[PDB]
């Protein structure tokens, strides 16, 4: 159990780090996805002059 | 794997308690017998004193 919990301790600590990395990618993708919404408006704005 | 060791650790705990508890009963019974022998020495010593 002592040596066994050590394997789970590193596992929980390992998954904890990966959980933070995944959150960074979610926020990174969310921020990048939000940028597409702004750039997407530029496409219509570039042609908004033509009715 | 941890759950499997819990049963073993818990099983050995109860099994050891049965032997430990049983080992105490025979120990207490042995003490009472030793106490009876203590009074026997007093009787032999007292009886031997009367012979002297």
């Amino acid at each position: 159990q002592s040596r066994g919990i050590d394997q789970v301790g590193l596992a929980v600590a390992e998954m904890d780090r990966v959980t933070q990395q995944n959150a960074a990618l979610v926020e990174e993708s969310a921020a990048a996805a939000a940028a597409l919404e702004e750039q997407a408006s530029r496409l219509t704005e570039a042609v908004a002059v033509f009715r | 794997q941890l759950t499997a060791t819990v049963k073993q650790n818990a099983e050995n705990a109860r099994q050891a308690s049965h032997l430990a508890l049983s080992a105490s009963e025979t120990a207490q019974r042995g003490g009472k017998v030793v106490d009876n022998v203590v009074q026997t020495m007093r009787d032999i010593s007292t009886s031997s004193q009367k012979i002297a």
